[PDB]
């Protein structure tokens, strides 16, 4: 039950984060703005991804130090 | 921390999970299949304290924990607890990242498909393993022992599978699935130790009795001779130290507990007994098979370590067997560890490299793939 | 000790002269010119405090450098700076953790002698071999020749 | 070397470490700018007609879903590392526990109050 | 110096009140839990004279006052008198107004809820404290001693609580409170000193006998040997000086007072004594807990300050305990003040700030809130 939920859940979350786009009621000028808005969303997501990658590296460092401290104090 | 993408091997029993990497001759560690939980209300502030403890943590802090096992006679029923056990095993102690290694798990061939399908699912879906295989414990002890033929008798903590193998083939009509194992032997011992004045009920007490059995008990080559003697004289008692400085001595209970394997009626079970189920697995095989299985009574798992059991099982089958036939027990030191060892050997065989379920095959086939690729 | 010893080095002559006048009150009549628990107790009571003999012995032990069981003037100046803080709070562990990472150039989790030397030279102060060896001996409490994270936190305890 | 000299060296060591920490942050910001230039390159809208713009919006929307999935995957690894850091932190604390609970004392009469009481008007610099 | 809104810490017992600021390592002052009142008719005018005197005022002017204690056998019975004890403690000697500081008050684990409810009510309604917490004395004793595990044997002035703690968790089923404490020991001494020709019954006299007990009693690790000699020879008598120049010498009575802690029948109590309640708190805990509690009997309260009680207690517990086991006593200098010290430790923990009852929570729920949030 729960593992299937976790797999369904990452996909469910990603589906929830998927917005609905429509391009028929918009004219050419509005579509150019819509494209700029989507680009900015991609940019912000890439910026967040970058920050997480940086955090992940500092975390590996911190984990290695904690493991060494445990091994030296045991 | 491995320098090769060696398969991982983990033997998940009702007792302990044996785990290490393929190619070794032993697990790196044994991880008791236990998840512990505090059973008391905290009073002091700043004490840390988690909602649960796993494996050796669960036993080390057991004084205030209630301890439970996720595996019932070979089948995992509590998957949350097994993810914690598996995570701890790979993450903290084996120093393993399954994402980079194939993983081989073990199981009785007689257990519900739900367990082999779910174990395949968790390594692929929770641990992201590149490949899987779930192996048969009869097979695994035979590989570890250097045998292709025999009756494999586990008498483990959880289940006794009683499975005859000939020339590497299963002989399924001769299989005796038995609901009798060390977990039942332990409960019996707690009741007869109660008769002696030592009441064992709670988790600390249950773990003590399992420790008493493991260090003090034996089956006896001849039960009645040991029974009559132990019931008549203190010369047959053996002591055990309880953690609080108190002691217990055990007399005929020392063997009455293990005896349940030969006499299941001791715990209310309707069963032939391990020597008859072993016998029937030989007897039900074809007439030209019987001679090879008589000569290959193969041990697996724990309890096969009891004094008098390798000699007793050979005698008990001999007593039921036809004349001419030569009856022999194969009881290697690879005892209590042969299933894990067989996993190491099997995972590493060149002939087994195509038996692995890959991640791509799993994703396309779904969880039922274990039925088509493993067993 | 080190943070308090530095504060003493920086006291002006007039400040030391006033502390000497106070010291003279404490040791008036003492056989060896030093402050024992009998002189320390008489002044603390004169000041309105009622320390136990154990509290008085601990106040002396905290600054006693020779093991005399008494406080001389140099030890007194340390007692007087220890009794006051300019360096209140003294930061905390999270801030030291980020600074530790800056000393650990190879990102191994330990500060070795080469790392310490690079950081000391960067300060601009003349660094002698004795400055390097003494700080590493003061930091590495387990005698490996390196400062770990827990040793670093003890090493920089109270350092503003 | 005097303890007074050691303190001065420790205070300067911490000041440089702090400068290096600021330097690291500035360099990381520069690295972030360059990474974003590669991963999220500018739109070229000139010359696109109405239908081409409708297809572009759909293409960008699809990319938003893919980037969010990649972000999720790194976030999941970061989350697992937090759990591990929290557990190791508790383990070290317990190993480094035992007899070490710290205390403070109030026997340390402020040297300012002490000097005013013992010296009176003589107490001007201290 | 206090330049931060540090929590204030006060331990209010049936004997004395320990008070100071969180972050210090001792109460700044100990204020006896006494409210004194004049019991004579005045003749002179313009003599000042209060309706009541508190703490040290009550003792300094005691020659004509009757001295009453607002706290008895672990609880507040008179909270209007405690408001005055606290007002003096905070505003005259600590010279702090609780309105700007959180306040930490303490009690025993099974202490009647009225005690924590009145401590909460007075500090929020008459002192307008921004926050409150009522802590458990056993926690605080362990915090002062550097322990998470042990038996807290806290014999104080009005009560012995006796509470086992393991890994910071209370084991409440193993708590054995006794109506056996220092106040009763004083009464026992007054009766036996009366037998010697020194009859003490009035407040001034009761305070003298308490002072005698504190300075002369040594308990005796071997009381039978001490009574045999102390009752036979003046060589073991200690002279005590009284306020009017009289001298009383006390012999076996010197230890017979403390002897009540081992023989409670001396004061009419039905009990096995303090060493047995320590032992039973260990015995009612699980056997994987007991080993750590045996190695950590934790001394708190005030009876722990006799010159020989640590040996009297270790001898009695080890005598009751199983062999092999190591029985130890933790008896730090933080004696008699360990609750206050622990209070300062608790109040200053970062892991304790979420535990405060704020004034807003109090005003919405009323004083019964302490029973739900603290422990
Ligand atoms: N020396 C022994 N004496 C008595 N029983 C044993 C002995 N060794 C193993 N057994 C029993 O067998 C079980 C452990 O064996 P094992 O097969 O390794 O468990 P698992 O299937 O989890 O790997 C326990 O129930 C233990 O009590
Ligand atoms: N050296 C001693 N000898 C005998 N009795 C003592 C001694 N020291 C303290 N007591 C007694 O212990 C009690 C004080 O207990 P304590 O815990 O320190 O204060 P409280 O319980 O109010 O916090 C009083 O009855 C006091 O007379």
């Amino acid at each position: 039950g729960k593992r299937q939920t976790e797999r369904e859940k990452k996909k469910k979350i990603l589906a929830e984060r998927r917005k609905v786009l429509a391009i028929d009621h918009l004219n050419e000028d509005q579509l150019r703005e819509k494209a700029k808005e989507l680009w900015q969303s991609i940019y912000n997501l890439e910026a967040e991804k970058f920050d997480l990658q940086e955090k992940f590296k500092q975390q590996k460092y911190e984990i290695n130090v904690l493991r060494n401290r445990i091994n030296d104090n045991q | 921390d491995e320098d090769e993408t060696t398969a991982l091997v983990c033997d998940n029993g009702s007792g302990l999970v044996k785990a290490g990497f393929a190619g070794d001759d032993a697990p790196r560690a044994v991880f008791p299949s236990i998840v512990g939980r505090p059973r008391h209300q905290g009073v002091m502030v700043g004490m840390g304290q988690k909602d649960s403890y796993v494996g050796d943590e669960a036993q080390s802090k057991r004084g205030i924990l209630t301890l439970k096992y996720p595996i019932e006679h070979g089948i995992i029923t509590n998957w949350d607890d097994m993810e914690k056990i598996w995570h701890h095993t790979f993450y903290n102690e084996l120093r393993v990242a399954p994402e980079e290694h194939p993983t081989l798990l073990t199981e009785a061939p007689l257990n519900p498909k739900a367990n082999r399908e779910k174990m395949t699912q968790i390594m692929f879906e929770t641990f992201n393993v590149p490949a899987m295989y779930v192996a048969i414990q009869a097979v695994l002890s035979l590989y570890a022992s250097g045998r292709t033929t025999g009756i494999v008798l586990d008498s483990g903590d959880g289940v006794t599978h009683n499975v005859p193998i000939y020339e590497g083939y299963a002989l399924p009509h001769a299989i005796m699935r038995l609901d009798l194992a060390g977990r039942d032997l332990t409960d019996y011992l707690m009741k007869i130790l109660t008769e002696r004045g030592y009441s064992f009920v709670t988790t600390a007490e249950r773990e003590i009795v399992r420790d008493i059995k493991e260090k003090l008990c034996y089956v006896a080559l001849d039960f009645e001779n040991e029974m009559a003697t132990a019931a008549s004289s203190s010369s047959l008692e053996k002591s055990y130290e309880l953690p609080d400085g108190q002691v217990i001595t055990i007399g005929n209970e020392r063997f009455r507990c293990p005896e349940t394997l030969f006499q299941p009626s001791f715990i209310g079970m309707e069963s032939a007994g391990i020597h008859e189920t072993t016998y029937n697995s030989i007897m039900k095989c074809d007439i030209d098979i019987r001679k090879d299985l008589y000569a290959n009574n193969v041990m697996s798992g724990g309890t096969t370590m009891y004094p008098g059991i390798a000699d007793r099982m050979q005698k008990e089958i001999t007593a039921l067997a036809p004349s001419t036939m030569k009856i022999k027990i194969i009881a290697p030191p690879e005892r209590k560890y042969s299933v894990w060892i067989g996993g190491s050997i099997l995972a590493s065989l060149s002939t087994f490299q195509q038996m692995w379920i890959t991640k791509q095959e799993y994703d396309e086939a779904g969880p039922s793939i274990v039925h088509r690729k493993c067993f | 000790d080190d943070i308090y010893k530095a504060a003493v080095e920086q006291l002006t002559e007039e400040q030391k002269n006033e502390f000497k006048a106070a010291f003279d009150i404490f040791v008036l009549g003492a056989e060896d010119g030093c402050i024992s628990t009998k002189e320390l107790g008489k002044v603390m009571r004169m000041l309105g405090q009622n320390p136990t003999p154990e509290e008085l012995q601990e106040m002396i032990d905290e600054v006693d450098e020779d093991g005399s069981g008494t406080v001389d003037f140099d030890e007194f100046l340390v007692m007087m700076v220890r009794c006051m803080k300019d360096d209140s709070k003294g930061k905390s562990e999270e801030e030291l953790s980020d600074l530790f990472r800056m000393f650990d150039k190879n990102a191994d989790g330990y500060i070795d002698l080469d790392e310490l030397k690079i950081m000391l030279q960067a300060t601009g102060e003349t660094i002698t071999e004795d400055d390097i060896e003494e700080l590493m001996k003061d930091g590495d409490k387990n005698n490996d020749g390196r400062i770990d994270y827990d040793e670093f936190l003890e090493f920089m305890k109270g350092v503003e | 070397i005097s303890a007074s000299r050691k303190l001065q060296l420790k205070t300067l060591l911490l000041q440089i470490a702090k400068q290096e920490l600021e330097r690291e942050a500035e360099e990381r910001r520069g690295e972030k700018g360059r990474a974003l230039s590669t991963r999220c390159q500018p739109l070229e809208l000139a010359g696109l007609g109405f239908a081409e713009l409708q297809d572009l919006c759909r293409q960008l929307h699809a990319r938003v879903d893919k980037v969010d999935e990649e972000r999720y995957d790194i976030e999941a690894k970061v989350t697992k590392n937090i759990t591990e850091i929290a557990d190791l932190t508790q383990k070290i604390f317990d190993l480094r526990g035992k007899f070490k609970r710290p205390t403070l004392r109030r026997v340390r009469i402020s040297a300012d109050a002490m000097m005013q009481a013992l010296l009176g008007a003589r107490a001007k610099e201290s």
